[PDB]
DNA sequence: TAATAATAGTTTTTAGTTTATTGGG
DNA sequence: CTAATAAACTAAAAACTATTATTAT
């Protein structure tokens, strides 16, 4: 649905540095977040493969120690977290892309916060 | 406030190093 | 130890002068150090630093390829030591 | 002499300079000899724990892996160090894709 | 506390601030340029810690968002860098002055309503805690909206609103050949001479300030018990800490961004890593050295709780003075935990005063750390001539020596002298005496470490001279006395000796 | 079925080494 | 014929916010 849009936007919000983007950034995953919370049997499927370009996204681009990246990261951390465990066990493909993102963030340059 | 510092509010006004003045 | 030196006034009057330390705060000169559990000496034990670019994927940094710095203002300026 | 048996490799990134000089002098000491990784007869190559495959080949310029040089840890080798005789390389090999 | 602070700067882009009656003396935009560089300087050096911003307004051009026109802002509330010294530097000078009427606009009619209100913006536009309001001025013009009343009349509103909302303005002289004429519109929407002169506190904000001033902080929550149960809130702070270089930031090589420290321990028999539970604390006395771990060391190290235990009462006079082992302390009452602690404190100084006696007390500053023996000697408030405090009140900490602190002195004995030359010297001292003050003695080699900074920094011509007051101007006192010294040499020295070896 | 009380996260001293710097014999 | 040591240096702990789980029903 509209998700494609708001994943342009996001991808398009972090050009310039102005942390009110940030702050765009965490409310539109808000959005997201419940619009994808609750699917019947079908926008489930298209939030996946929106998962996985999203954390395509944050790991090539909101690479980086602003704060305005760093809230992003905490609250999509909890976001795939009520996903997954909405979702269960049908996100076998993305486990192994998910585990070398969460290893990178570990290994990012936050480790010095 | 006279007596306090123009650049620091809550602190005082500081008069520069003299060092010395023999009488 | 003492401090053998001389007084200063003005220019033309000079004194020798021996300078002791009356009180001081005295620290006991042993220190613990650091032996294996089973070694139980220094020998086995070799404690080393690490230097890495952290930004460039824990790139290491030679020990010599290293500068210090200050932060002046909102931000660091880059300055050697010597 | 135990280790005389070995032609292996060290690559100095991702250890310690200090403790690839110690490796170094360890292995010479007991007979094993140091050869190029990317040169033939190496028996081993000394990597960290976290080294990858393709991250190896790049790093050492190799389009494949050297034959007969298993990307083995620095754990297995101070292993057979403290216990003075040689370990297997199960639980220090590093899967490669194909 | 009061947190962040924040101060703004507003000067009126008009042909006046570029022109001077004498092209000798600098012009009203060049001279607010450099004092704003200076001042900026001096706060990075000081209290880099809060938040300032650079505006302009009456130009060719805007830089808003509420794109009010002619209102230009050129940086936003932000901690200061040297990036900003450096483009704030390049428009000062005759060629400075040049290029900035080529690059930006300069004069032109506005509101001061609309500069109020953008102002007020953006201090809004801060998410920190704010500590208090600083919104400068410069400006040559007492009646720059007088054409339009009305405009006078929001002007002042707004200036009521701002007040209102806990915000605070000043006013800066420039210099006016008419006059500059305060109270034609100010002493009534702000909050003495009309001033054809601009110096009021300008010169206060030119002279190089250099220090830290540490904000106010506790030093430690103390608790403080007299024999085992009465518990009484103390609150330790200290009137001076020694100043210290900052310390270095390491850094790459090429990129110098700070590399990140690690740190390990690895075998060298073996050859694997180590492991923090295997490290022993390791001591060689005699033939057998002693095996311990740290845990237990800070254990032995440990012996009492923090806290302060009256030993007793002693004579301010029985104490020897010389008697020092540390900077001295200051404690202050507190009423946060125990509630009539300072009624206490007041008791206790008064009667202590009354019979001019210290307070041994055993001390322990922090957990797990050996307890010490201190004295307390009060301290009462003094007031300067505007009844301003220069002594704060309370009691001071002194420290005293163990047996083993004090060191063996070499056996001197008792010389005498002629006290003709006794008098002779006094002669010398009151021809050289003079009055001690404590904000005349800085640590120049410290002020020539950040004069060599800036001069790094934002590339300066000279590395900035530090005016040291630590050498003596030994020609002055050789003037002074002259004939006296090699007469002190032949009363005193054989006329043979030299004071060399 | 939905509140408020513990409660970590930055500065900032300060001890704890360490050193590289003299003349001692 | 072999030193306290001043300065440098890192370490460690307190202070001040500092929101953030957290019970009641």
């Amino acid at each position: 649905c509209s998700l494609l849009r708001l994943q342009e936007t996001l991808s398009a919000a972090d050009r310039c540095g102005a942390a009110l983007a940030g702050h765009q950034l965490i409310r539109g995953l808000g959005q997201e977040c419940v619009l994808s919370s609750s699917p019947a049997v079908l926008a489930l499927q298209t939030s996946l493969v929106f998962s996985r370009d999203f954390g395509l996204l944050v790991f090539v681009r909101k690479s980086l120690n602003s704060i305005e990246f760093r809230e992003c990261r905490e609250e999509i951390l909890k976001f795939l977290c009520i996903f997954l465990e909405k979702m269960g066990q049908k996100i076998a493909p993305y486990s192994v892309e998910i585990k070398n993102t969460c290893t990178s963030v570990y290994t990012k340059d936050r480790a010095a916060k | 406030c006279p007596g306090e510092s123009l650049i620091n509010p809550g602190f005082k006004s500081k008069k520069p190093a003299g060092g010395v003045d023999f009488d | 130890i003492h401090w053998p030196c001389r007084l200063t006034i003005g220019s033309n009057l000079s004194i020798r002068i021996a300078a002791y330390k009356s009180i001081l705060q005295e620290r006991v000169k042993k220190t613990w150090t650091v032996v294996d559990a089973k070694t139980l000496k220094k020998e086995d034990i070799q404690k080393e630093t690490v230097y890495c670019l952290n930004d460039d994927d824990e790139t290491e940094v030679l020990k010599e390829d290293i500068i210090q710095g200050f932060r002046y203002g909102s931000d660091i300026v880059p300055f050697s030591k010597v | 002499e135990w280790l005389s048996s070995l032609r292996a490799h060290v690559v100095r990134t991702g250890i310690g300079r200090a403790r690839a000089e110690l490796f170094e002098k360890q292995i010479v000491q007991h007979g094993g000899q140091l050869c190029p990784a990317q040169g033939p007869g190496v028996t081993h190559i000394v990597v960290d724990e976290g080294m990858d495959y393709e991250r190896a080949l790049r790093l050492l310029r190799l389009p494949q892996l050297p034959p007969g040089a298993q990307l083995v840890k620095s754990a297995w080798l101070s292993l057979c160090l403290q216990e003075r005789r040689l370990v297997d390389v199960a639980g220090f090999s590093i899967f490669i894709p194909s | 506390y009061s947190g962040r602070d924040s101060l703004i700067f507003l000067v009126d882009a008009s042909k006046a601030m570029f022109e001077s009656q004498s092209e000798d003396e600098l012009t009203p935009f060049d001279m607010s340029i450099q004092c704003i560089q200076s001042v900026y300087i001096s706060k990075i050096i000081s209290s880099d810690r809060d938040l300032l911003a650079v505006v302009f307004y009456g130009t060719e051009k805007d830089k808003n968002s509420v794109n009010f026109k002619n209102i230009y802002v050129l940086q936003e509330l932000d901690n200061p860098g040297a990036k900003r010294i450096l483009e704030l530097d390049q428009f000062k000078g005759q060629q400075g002055q040049k290029r900035f009427q080529d690059m930006m606009g300069h004069g032109s009619d506005y509101s001061l309503s609309e500069v109020l209100w953008v102002c007020a913006n953006l201090f809004s536009d801060v998410q920190f805690k704010m500590s208090h309001k600083r919104i400068m001025l410069f400006t040559n013009e007492d009646n720059p909206h007088g054409n339009d009343s009305a405009k006078a009349s929001r002007a002042r509103t707004k200036a009521g609103d701002l007040r209102d909302t806990g915000i605070f303005l000043d006013l800066m002289h420039l210099k006016k050949p008419g006059g500059f004429d305060i109270s034609l519109f100010y002493r009534d929407i702000i909050s003495l001479r009309v001033h054809f002169e601009e110096s009021s506190k300008l010169e206060d904000l030119l002279r190089k300030v250099r220090a830290k001033e540490t904000r106010k902080r506790a030093l430690s929550r103390l608790k403080l018990k007299l024999n085992k149960d009465i518990v009484i809130s103390v609150g330790i702070y200290n009137l001076v800490q020694k100043a210290l270089k900052p310390p270095p930031i390491k850094l790459y090589r090429e990129t110098n961004e700070p590399v990140k420290t690690k740190t390990r321990t690895f075998n060298t028999s073996t050859g694997g890593l180590l492991l923090p539970s295997d490290t022993k604390r390791s001591q060689i006395y005699g033939s057998r050295q002693i095996i311990l771990e740290k845990e237990e060391t800070e254990e032995l190290k440990r012996f009492d709780d923090p806290g302060l235990m009256l030993m007793g009462f002693k004579p301010l006079v029985l104490l020897k003075k010389h008697h020092y082992l540390r900077p001295s302390l200051f404690v202050y009452p507190e009423e946060s935990l125990v509630i009539g602690s300072s009624t206490l404190f007041s008791a206790l100084l008064i009667k202590c005063l009354e019979k001019e006696v210290a307070a041994l007390c055993r001390y322990t500053p922090r957990r797990n750390i050996p307890p010490y023996f201190v004295a307390l000697v009060p301290q009462e408030e003094e007031l300067d001539d505007q009844k301003i405090q220069v002594t704060p009140p309370g009691f001071q900490l002194v420290f005293l020596p163990f047996a083993d602190d004090k060191r063996k002195m070499p056996f001197t004995e008792k010389i005498m002298a002629t006290p003709e030359q006794v008098g002779k010297m006094k002669a010398i001292v009151e021809k050289l005496r003079f009055t001690y003050r404590s904000d005349s003695f800085e640590n120049p080699v410290l002020q020539q470490h950040f004069r060599n900074l800036e001069a790094l920094a934002l590339d300066l011509m000279e590395p900035e001279q530090a005016v040291d007051l630590t050498l003596p101007k030994v020609e002055a006192m050789n003037k002074r006395l002259g004939s006296l010294v090699d007469e002190f040499k032949e009363l005193v020295y054989p006329p043979d000796y030299n004071p060399e070896g």
